[PDB]
């Protein structure tokens, strides 16, 4: 297989940052009409439980860590923009998958097969959240589909700390040892985030970071040949670090029941 | 559904509609497999500049059609199309997209002086912004796939009068013509590389200089007519030419139907010959350095730009035309 190199080394006349790179605060006042519902706390659980929908089906589809990336950033941005109650995540989680999968030229993932992937990850991966079968038929993912379009300006091409990862460890000459821990912290991020607020190459240079001292390697005197910002990229470190105190505490499967039915409801038609 | 409604009516409200927004009905410039394109005028006296207005084949949104929007929503480069809006139609499931427009194109030119030729300075300066556009795409990884004279736009008269646009970039899947193909596509290749695009260049630049397509070809994977003109232009090519021949699907196809003997006496130097361009000159060289069989041995975008025909007199210009009055007559509008 192979990865989307398109506008690789243009993030910085990207739709990317010039667009969807959003300030906390702005972030975080948008929420406020979520949490008159579910508390700071069950919101940021509540991302993590969705992230891992987008990678269950993602693998049950065969799809590369890459696609997976952007169609979680897809959610993200929708959600970060738009009320729970709008449109069902549930609804929401393949229909980023089927968009990113045709964004990437990775395939037109067909409609029995996205539906029976639906049917499926929540079947197996998911009969503690989601008792019964997945509601939904290909022209509620359709219509989903225009909408999600419609919210990102049809922004649709974006990126991953990856890409730039592989470019810093292939210095080091660590790819027997480094790589494979950072790559898996990348991909832990995303139950965060991080990837709205923070240009990739910081996330890369923060999981790289936190990989070096997991490892114990000696990485300090490279870290000081970077002309970045160290304190920003020592933001993204506390909230790496975070992230795994939170995974130690947070028990998914005891509570996401009660948490996604805490969510605001969509109201129905008169 | 089970959607919010305040959530529906609300952006229901807001969205801007295309038919609300642009007068384009009769206004029908372009037909074909893509769907329709409109030289559209905005229904208030905002501005009186003209716009094209493609509106897709099919309901939803193909795969195609995502990748077209993605990447046009990136580009910025002076020789590439902008996209100016995309409008979703959730009534029908239609989408359209809003380009700028340009009044001519390298189609239209051409097909204007074979009806009659193009002056030597204004094929270098198309020449020069081509290679232009298609560095910049191949600088970010994208690869046109299907660079035809139908994409090479020219800006008519505006501000941005007689410059190069690039349309169609970077979505191709593997009566059509394959006269811009590439050999290895021909003989089986199973994936676009920016050697197609190059040999795709070099079969432009050829027939801007002699207003004929120089592999042009019969109506009919593998293309045996297409290839018997390629050879008849440039020659059979010999192992030491293009070693990796052997390595095409087709290449066992290629031996039975073919014999090296046939075009004996034809070379790329003979051709252009005929259509009184010298051997000796600098577009030549350039040209037989696009035009060549085995794609690793194809030149650059960059190095292409850097060719002493640029820095030959004249040098090119930003605007194609180079100040006197445009020729070439508008589009004329469709019907059926
Ligand atoms: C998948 O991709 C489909 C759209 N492709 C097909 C080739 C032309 C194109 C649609 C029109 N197009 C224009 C733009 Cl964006 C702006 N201004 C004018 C044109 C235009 C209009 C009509 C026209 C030409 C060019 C040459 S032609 O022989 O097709 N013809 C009669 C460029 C891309």
């Amino acid at each position: 297989d192979d990865d989307d190199k398109a506008m690789a080394g243009n993030f910085w006349q990207s739709s990317h940052y010039l667009q969807w790179i959003l300030d906390k605060q702005d972030l975080l006042k948008e929420r406020q009409k979520d949490l008159k519902f579910l508390s700071e706390e069950e919101y940021w659980k509540l991302q993590i439980f969705f992230t891992n929908v987008i990678q269950a089906l993602g693998e049950h589809l065969k799809l590369r860590q890459q696609v997976i990336a952007t169609a979680t950033v897809y959610f993200k941005r929708f959600y970060a923009r738009y009320s729970l109650k709008s449109i069902d995540p549930v609804l929401m989680a393949p229909t980023c998958v089927f968009l990113a999968s045709k964004v990437e030229e990775f395939g037109v993932v067909s409609n029995t097969r996205l539906i029976a992937a639906a049917t499926s990850v929540l079947k197996t991966r998911f009969s503690y959240a989601f008792p019964k079968e997945f509601p939904y038929r290909m022209n509620h993912i359709l219509e989903c589909e225009f909408y999600l379009l419609e919210l990102m300006d049809c922004c649709l091409i974006v990126y991953h700390p990856y890409r730039p990862l592989l470019q810093y460890v292939q210095d080091m000459g660590q790819e027997d040892m480094l790589l494979p821990l950072a790559w898996r912290i990348v991909n832990d991020t995303y139950r965060t985030d991080l990837c709205l607020l923070y240009p990739p190459f910081m996330i890369a240079l923060a999981c790289l970071h936190v990989a070096c001292v997991v490892q114990q390697k000696d990485a300090r005197q490279w870290f000081a040949e970077l002309s970045v910002d160290m304190e920003k990229i020592l933001e993204i470190i506390r909230v790496i670090l975070k992230l795994y105190e939170q995974w130690k505490n947070f028990d998914e499967r005891k509570e996401m029941a009660t948490i996604l039915s805490k969510m605001p409801k969509p109201k129905p038609p008169p | 559904d089970k959607m919010d409604y305040d959530f529906k009516v609300k952006l229901s409200s807001e969205r801007e509609r295309v038919e609300d927004l642009f007068e384009y009905e009769g206004c029908k410039v372009g037909r074909g497999t893509y769907g329709h394109v409109y030289k559209a005028k905005r229904k208030d006296g905002k501005d009186d500049k003209d716009y094209a207005l493609k509106q897709i084949e099919g309901t939803g949104i193909s795969m195609s059609a995502c990748r077209e929007i993605a990447l046009l929503r990136e580009l910025k480069h002076p020789n590439v199309i902008s996209l100016q809006k995309v409008f979703l139609s959730h009534a029908d499931r239609k989408v359209w997209l809003l380009f700028d427009y340009a009044e001519h194109d390298l189609w239209h030119i051409i097909k204007f002086h074979r009806a009659s030729q193009l002056p030597r300075g204004m094929v270098k300066s198309l020449l020069y912004q081509i290679l232009d556009g298609i560095h910049y795409l191949h600088a970010n990884w994208v690869l046109h796939r299907d660079l035809k004279p139908a994409n090479i736009l020219v800006m008519g008269e505006g501000p941005e009068r007689g410059r190069v646009k690039i349309a169609d970039m970077g979505f191709a899947r593997l009566v059509v013509t394959f006269w811009y193909r590439a050999p290895e596509l021909l003989l089986g290749a199973r994936h676009y590389t920016k050697a197609i695009d190059i040999w795709a260049i070099g079969c432009i630049f050829a027939e801007l200089l002699t207003s004929e397509p120089i592999f042009h070809c019969r109506q009919e994977p593998y293309h045996h007519d297409q290839l018997d003109r390629i050879f008849n232009v440039m020659g059979f090519p010999a192992d030491k030419d293009w070693e990796d021949i052997k390595k095409m699907p087709e290449h066992s196809t290629l031996m039975k139907d073919f014999r090296r003997n046939t075009y004996t006496n034809c070379s790329l130097i003979k051709y252009m010959e005929k259509h009184k361009v010298k051997p000796d000159s600098k577009a030549f060289h350039l040209l037989q350095k696009l035009l060549t069989m085995d794609p690793i041995k194809r030149i650059t975008s960059e190095q292409a730009m850097q060719d002493p025909y640029f820095l030959e007199d004249p040098l090119p210009t930003s605007d194609v035309f180079a100040g006197c009055q445009i020729p070439y007559p508008k589009r004329e509008f469709l019907t059926e």
